[PDB]
């Protein structure tokens, strides 16, 4: 809902103020770096699929009991909305990796997500391994670091959106637990 | 009488004392079933394995008298329904299986009146083991090229799963309280065998694709092998981990040192 | 839980009346099906593990390329997740047999399957090979009654079905 | 947890306080010992597969009715024998993250707290795991202020047991 | 009944595919330690009737479930029946090792070997520690490494077969359970 | 399969044993004659489409009947299947030149040999005549070694002692 | 995912520990150590120059030097097949990389590695345990053969 230019034009209203030295060049360094947070959001949505999957799969293979029957994740339509339940996750992620700001992700998906989990039935203590190894996942390719999968890129760095993307990552094991 | 199973069939050809036991375990696991002996079934049945070292007494009648021995009786007779005991002797002696169910309400006939050895000895006394080899002939499982019924193609080989291997025709080496077997071949007369037991029951021959290793560590040259886990009893932890690779740094001429800017011109 | 006693009572909650002779009905056929139908699932129930053994033996021998790796069927857990993924369907089918309708099938087992397999890259077309092995591996003179068998390989096409 | 950090911001928390010099002084004390910890945790870990192993069986010696007697509590099976090795792999993985945090925090959350509750339960004595640990602190096999910090945690332990 | 002088035949005949000379170099490999093939196996059966004693007493001293009364060691009738059983595992490991394959090992004894067990009523698990024990064994003779007895050898090292025979073993366990 | 470890291994599992010193003193000759053998292999692998060449015309030259209408290889589509099948013969004593035996032979080309060389009206003796042309046709100066040409021309023979 | 290792421990672990410690500190010096036999590679013409081809020379010792050391880690050499020597050759040769100095580059990281688990570096001593770490140097030395008959 507000993106990093929209973010310093609702300051700078309280202000009753313009724009000027201080405040537009933070703004053009994002406009700088700006072909390096395309590169980076292109390179988790091209195999987000298997990062859903290898997601779910660590989180029931370090809990057995998940699959017990009675356990949250027994049946196929339990097992199906939990394949689904961590893409819109996922989803909501890379809109705020794109967008640059966490004002997305915080108003459609983490805002009564605890109270949303806790009626259904939803363990959260569960549900955040299966974030913490898609926080590991998304850090492991914004830089090449992916075990069996190398893309090409152009030389230089990105650890500082690798630190953004763990921002929005962690947040969400904040707004569920 | 035409292509792909065994050839080799031990003869027992003018016995010596080292080609004595290299036919006597193809004897043991044939006609026992590959079962654990070895004491008082080994000093059980000394009286005929000890005559058939002058050809005194034939194989053909080796097996007839171990047959009629409680070695056999008291691992394939007792805990063996009537179903289950004329499904053995064409196991162990004649290497198939019940060709049809009269063959087998004819064999539970013969148990029936003439007794336990007239029926183990009618099991000899047919053209069908003399057909095999002969009286020197281990019995073994033969196949044959033509056979005559799909049906006799696995009524045979749904007896042997794996006789490259272990196939356990008691319910241990013979067990001590033997428990029952099932007769898992019933079969009643208008019906073919299960396919169940074809694919396990043939042997090392059409076996034809194998399969394919991969690749066995991470191609992204940027490694992460974190591989951690060296258990030491529950406390399952880290070794060395080989972190990552970086990239450098930047050089950045702020200095530059080129022909002065401002040239005030 | 669609079976015959919750059909009606949720037909005629929409409507908003009594169980009339159009509900009453119903129940009697309910008797004259479950002196046959239970018949089949009291021989499954104790046959079960001659069964779902039988069933994977009959899919991977067909099916030898999963055994490879990069597959499906890699490891022994895997494949000790294959008898463990056939016999719930073993254990589903008795379920339905019981409540007289096909009930538990399209909600615990079929509900979801497709996005199931879709995601961990289980083949749709492997389940398939093993469930009318069990279909046509059936034999009403020996092994069930005539009319067990009629309702019995009635439920594993209507898995087939909602498989394929 | 417990950390000589975490009980020093803790305290200025519980004045609605600064972090004052009485507190930085407290931190650089962690700093100072934290190069004779980090090497006892780094020694211990590696010398891991020997000293469990080696300890479980310096009770066997003291005390062989526990493989002999009947019953669940005893090591006389092999899952009582597994369970046992796993009970002293607790308490040595304790002592590595006592002395990489620094101070009795770790052990006193996830194993101190309740423990006379399940020993009394499960009919399980303490005094097995005494033994045990009097082995490693007798053949850990380091010295100078290496041995003097390790000790001091195998010695908390035994405190807790008595 | 393969081998490894076939294992590069089979899957040539596969594609019709002559063997060329790039082929046969794991071959000649494997006429390179052609005494040192020799020099593991014969320190490995010369203590094969220790090997077994040991393994299997090993197995028991652990786990005194087996000589409870319902156990799987209880009688002597089991008992020597299961280092019966255990032999004949340590002699086709051997088979494989002289064949320089795993194909001795899995096509006679191997194969029918996880349903047998589970219709004697054998704990699995047992198995697997017992043959634990078996591989620890034969690693410690073939690097002369056993610290009871060592035997003299000759210069040099045999850690590709300390690899082998593990790789031996664990398909013995791989398939029992 | 008849290598020299398939058959003194099996030996000792019919003798259910452990690998004696019979056993391991046969392995010895390997590392002997893997400097005999396998010279004459890609000597083979870099020839053997010339080889097939100049034998498969070999039996042309003997026998031009084979061309009249009527008999086994009369048209082009069958004159390339001509050479096709004898170059599964120089495949096939190619891979027994690396196992040492009669392994490949006896499983693959003799086992199942003369059936269809029967009822398809196959000359066998036109099989022969293009293997004994390809046995005076060694140089053990220039081919291979002198004992490479015996470890190659004794499989050679074997054929025409498996086909007659 | 487990290395799958079952015997003879506290060495192998060790012996990893003792190269990816210091495996900047060895490519550096091989990137380094191969110009003063070789100079032409900052020579215009030459396969190191306009620095971004000693830059690439860097990701290239790295990526060959932790895909044999996790072949040292599983202590087989499957998976310094199975994601680094299926068709190494055939990028070199259509991109022009000299295969003389590839194939001198990794001897140096052949002498390097069997000082280091040997303890015998002249610059810095770890401080090991008492033993010997010599049957894990011929298996380094059977390592760096295997991409020197690859890289040929
Ligand atoms: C018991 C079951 C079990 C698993 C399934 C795995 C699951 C798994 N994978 C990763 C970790 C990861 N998983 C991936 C995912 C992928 N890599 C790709 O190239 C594909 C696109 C995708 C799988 C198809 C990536 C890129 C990482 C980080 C780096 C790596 O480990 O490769 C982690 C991170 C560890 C953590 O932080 O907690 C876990 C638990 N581990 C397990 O214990
Ligand atoms: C429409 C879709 C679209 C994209 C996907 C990107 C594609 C893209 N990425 C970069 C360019 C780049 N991309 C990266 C990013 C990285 N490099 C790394 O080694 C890390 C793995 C990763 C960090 C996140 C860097 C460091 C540059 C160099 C230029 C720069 O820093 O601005 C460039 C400009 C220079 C070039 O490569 O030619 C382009 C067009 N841009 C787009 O317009
Ligand atoms: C008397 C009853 C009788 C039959 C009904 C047939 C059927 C039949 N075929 C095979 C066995 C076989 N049958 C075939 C035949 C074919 N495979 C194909 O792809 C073609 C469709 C067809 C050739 C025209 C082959 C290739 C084998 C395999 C032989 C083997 O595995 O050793 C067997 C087991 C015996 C054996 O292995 O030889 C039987 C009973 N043969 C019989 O003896
Ligand atoms: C040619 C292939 C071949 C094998 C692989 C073995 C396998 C094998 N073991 C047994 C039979 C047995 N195997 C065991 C062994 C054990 N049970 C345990 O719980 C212990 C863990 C383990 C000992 C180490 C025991 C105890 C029996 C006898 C069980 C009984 O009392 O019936 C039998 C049935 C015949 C018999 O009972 O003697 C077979 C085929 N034997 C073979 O012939
Ligand atoms: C509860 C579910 C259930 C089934 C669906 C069947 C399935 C089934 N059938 C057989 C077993 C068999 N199935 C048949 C098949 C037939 N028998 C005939 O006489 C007919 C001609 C034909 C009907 C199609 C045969 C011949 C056997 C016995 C062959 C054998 O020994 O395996 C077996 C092996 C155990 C046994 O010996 O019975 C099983 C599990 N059994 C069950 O318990
Ligand atoms: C679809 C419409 C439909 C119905 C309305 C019912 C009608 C109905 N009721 C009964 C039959 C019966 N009903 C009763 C019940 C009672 N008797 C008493 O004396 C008690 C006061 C009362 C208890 C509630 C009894 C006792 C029987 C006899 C059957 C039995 O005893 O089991 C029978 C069986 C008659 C027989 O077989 O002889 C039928 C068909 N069934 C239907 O299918
Ligand atoms: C109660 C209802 C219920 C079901 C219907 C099944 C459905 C089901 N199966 C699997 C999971 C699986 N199912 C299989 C089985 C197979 N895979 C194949 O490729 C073959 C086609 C087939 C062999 C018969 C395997 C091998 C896995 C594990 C795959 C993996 O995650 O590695 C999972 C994921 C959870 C898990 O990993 O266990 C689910 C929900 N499980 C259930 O709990
Ligand atoms: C997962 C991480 C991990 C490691 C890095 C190693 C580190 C390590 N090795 C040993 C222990 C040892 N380490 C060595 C190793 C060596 N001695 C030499 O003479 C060579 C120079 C060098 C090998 C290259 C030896 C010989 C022992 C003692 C024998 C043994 O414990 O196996 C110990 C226990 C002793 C102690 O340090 O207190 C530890 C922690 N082990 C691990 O678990
Ligand atoms: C409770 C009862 C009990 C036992 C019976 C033994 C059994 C036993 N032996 C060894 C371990 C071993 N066992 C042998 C075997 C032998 N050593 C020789 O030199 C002889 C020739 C041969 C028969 C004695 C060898 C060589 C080792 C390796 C260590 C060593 O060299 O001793 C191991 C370790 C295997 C492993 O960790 O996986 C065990 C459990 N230990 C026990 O705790
Ligand atoms: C049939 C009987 C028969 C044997 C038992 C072996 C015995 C054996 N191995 C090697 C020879 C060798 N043996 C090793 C291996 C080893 N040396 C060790 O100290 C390790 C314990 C062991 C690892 C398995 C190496 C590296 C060589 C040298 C290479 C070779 O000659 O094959 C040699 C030649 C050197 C010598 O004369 O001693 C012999 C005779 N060869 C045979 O023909
Ligand atoms: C792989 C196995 C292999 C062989 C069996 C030979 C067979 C062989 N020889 C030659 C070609 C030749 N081969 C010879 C050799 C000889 N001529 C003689 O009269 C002597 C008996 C013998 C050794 C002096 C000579 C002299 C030529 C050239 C001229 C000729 O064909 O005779 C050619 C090339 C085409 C052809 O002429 O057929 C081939 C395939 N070469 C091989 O690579
Ligand atoms: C429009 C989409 C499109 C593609 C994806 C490729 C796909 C492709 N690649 C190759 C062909 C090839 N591709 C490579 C690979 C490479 N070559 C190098 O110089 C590098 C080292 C490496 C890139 C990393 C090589 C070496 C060949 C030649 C034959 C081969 O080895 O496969 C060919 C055969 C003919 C040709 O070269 O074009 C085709 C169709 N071609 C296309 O037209
Ligand atoms: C421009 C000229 C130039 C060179 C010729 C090389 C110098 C060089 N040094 C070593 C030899 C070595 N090189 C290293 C490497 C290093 N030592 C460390 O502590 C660091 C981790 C790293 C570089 C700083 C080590 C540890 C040895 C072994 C030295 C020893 O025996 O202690 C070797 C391999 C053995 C040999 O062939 O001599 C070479 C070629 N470096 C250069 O710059
Ligand atoms: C992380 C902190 C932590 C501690 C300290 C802990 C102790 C602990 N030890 C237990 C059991 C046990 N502990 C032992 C151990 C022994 N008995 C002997 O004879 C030996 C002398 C001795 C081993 C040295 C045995 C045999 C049991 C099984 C008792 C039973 O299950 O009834 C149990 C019961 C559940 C179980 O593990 O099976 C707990 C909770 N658990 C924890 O989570």
């Amino acid at each position: 809902m507000l993106d990093a230019f929209s973010r310093v034009v609702v300051n700078s209203d309280a202000k009753a103020a313009y724009v000027g030295g201080s405040d537009l060049q933070a703004l053009k360094s994002f406009i700088a770096d700006g072909n390096k947070r395309l590169d980076a959001v292109n390179s988790i949505v091209s195999n987000a699929s298997c990062m859903v999957s290898d997601a779910v799969s660590g989180m029931i293979c370090e809990n057995p009991g998940l699959i017990s029957p009675g356990g949250n994740c027994y049946t196929n339509r339990r097992m199906a909305a939990c394949l689904r339940d961590g893409e819109i996750i996922l989803r909501y992620v890379s809109y705020a990796l794109l967008a640059g700001d966490a004002s997305v992700l915080e108003d459609r998906c983490l805002n009564g997500l605890k109270e949303t989990y806790i009626a259904l039935g939803v363990p959260t203590n569960s549900s955040i391994r299966a974030v913490s190894i898609m926080k590991a996942q998304a850090v492991a390719f914004i830089t090449n670091t992916a075990t069996e999968r190398k893309m090409s890129f152009a030389a230089g760095d990105c650890t500082s959106l690798a630190s953004e993307v763990a921002s929005y990552f962690d947040r969400v094991g904040a707004a569920i637990s | 009488s035409s292509l792909d199973e065994p050839e080799r069939q031990v003869v027992m050809w003018e016995s010596v004392g080292d080609e004595k036991d290299q036919v006597f375990k193809q004897l043991y696991r044939q006609v026992f079933g590959n079962a654990y002996l070895m004491e008082s079934d080994l000093e059980e049945l000394l009286v005929p394995e000890s005559q058939l070292l002058m050809g005194s007494i034939s194989v053909k009648d080796f097996i007839k008298r171990v047959a009629k021995s409680d070695a056999y009786k008291k691992r394939f007779f007792e805990p063996c329904g009537p179903y289950r005991f004329v499904e053995l002797c064409t196991k162990h002696f004649l290497g198939r299986g019940p060709r049809d169910q009269k063959e087998v309400s004819e064999h539970v006939q013969r148990l029936a009146n003439e007794g336990y050895d007239a029926d183990v000895d009618s099991y000899m006394d047919s053209e069908e083991y003399m057909s095999l080899f002969g009286e020197n002939g281990v019995p073994r499982f033969v196949f044959k090229g033509t056979y005559e019924g799909n049906d006799q193609f696995n009524r045979l080989a749904a007896m042997r799963q794996f006789a490259d291997g272990s196939y356990t025709d008691t319910r241990s080496g013979s067990t001590a309280p033997r428990k029952a077997q099932k007769a898992e071949l019933t079969m009643a007369e208008g019906d073919f065998v299960g396919r169940a037991k074809v694919s396990r029951g043939l042997p090392a021959e059409t076996s034809a694709a194998k399969t394919g290793t991969p690749p066995v560590r991470a191609l992204k040259g940027p490694v992460n092998p974190r591989a951690g886990v060296r258990v030491r009893i529950k406390v399952v932890d880290n070794l060395y981990q080989v972190y990552e690779i970086p990239p450098m740094a930047d050089p950045k001429a702020k200095v530059n040192a080129f022909w002065a800017k401002p040239i005030p011109s | 839980m669609k079976s015959v006693i919750t059909t009606v009572v949720s037909a005629a909650d929409a409507a908003g009346r009594f169980p009339s002779n159009s509900d009453l009905e119903s129940i009697q056929g309910n008797i004259q099906r479950s002196a046959a139908r239970l018949e089949a699932a009291e021989k499954l129930a104790g046959n079960h593990e001659a069964v779902v053994k039988e069933a994977g033996d009959a899919c991977f021998a067909k099916y030898a390329y999963l055994k490879n790796p990069g597959e499906a069927g890699e490891n022994q857990e895997k494949i000790n997740k294959c008898y463990r993924d056939v016999d719930h369907y073993m254990r589903l089918v008795n379920y339905c047999l019981v409540v007289g309708g096909t009930g538990p099938l399209d909600e615990w087992g079929i509900a979801g399957a497709r996005e199931v397999y879709r995601t961990l890259n289980l083949p749709t077309s492997a389940y398939v090979a093993s469930i009318a092995y069990t279909r046509d591996r059936l034999c009403v003179p020996r092994d069930m009654s005539a009319q067990a068998g009629v309702e019995f390989s009635a439920y594993l096409d209507y898995l087939i079905n909602a498989l394929s | 947890m417990k950390t000589p950090i975490t009980e020093a911001i803790a305290t200025a928390d519980n004045q609605g306080r600064f972090l004052s010099n009485t507190e930085l002084q407290a931190v650089n004390g962690r700093y100072q010992r934290a190069t004779a910890s980090l090497t006892a945790a780094k020694a211990l870990t590696g010398s891991a597969q020997r000293l469990i192993t080696g300890a479980a069986q310096a009770v066997y010696n003291k005390f062989p009715y526990t493989t002999q007697m009947p019953g669940p509590a005893y090591a006389s099976s092999a899952i009582g024998k597994a369970k046992c090795a796993r009970d002293i792999g607790y308490y040595l993985r304790m002592v590595t993250y006592c002395l990489v945090v620094g101070g009795t925090g770790p052990m006193d959350e996830y194993l101190v707290a309740g423990l006379e509750e399940i020993n009394r339960s499960f009919d399980l004595s303490p005094s097995w795991y005494i033994e045990a640990l009097q082995y490693i602190k007798n053949s850990h096999g380091l010295s100078g202020q290496v041995a003097n910090e390790a000790n001091a945690y195998i010695d908390y332990a035994i405190n807790t047991l008595s």
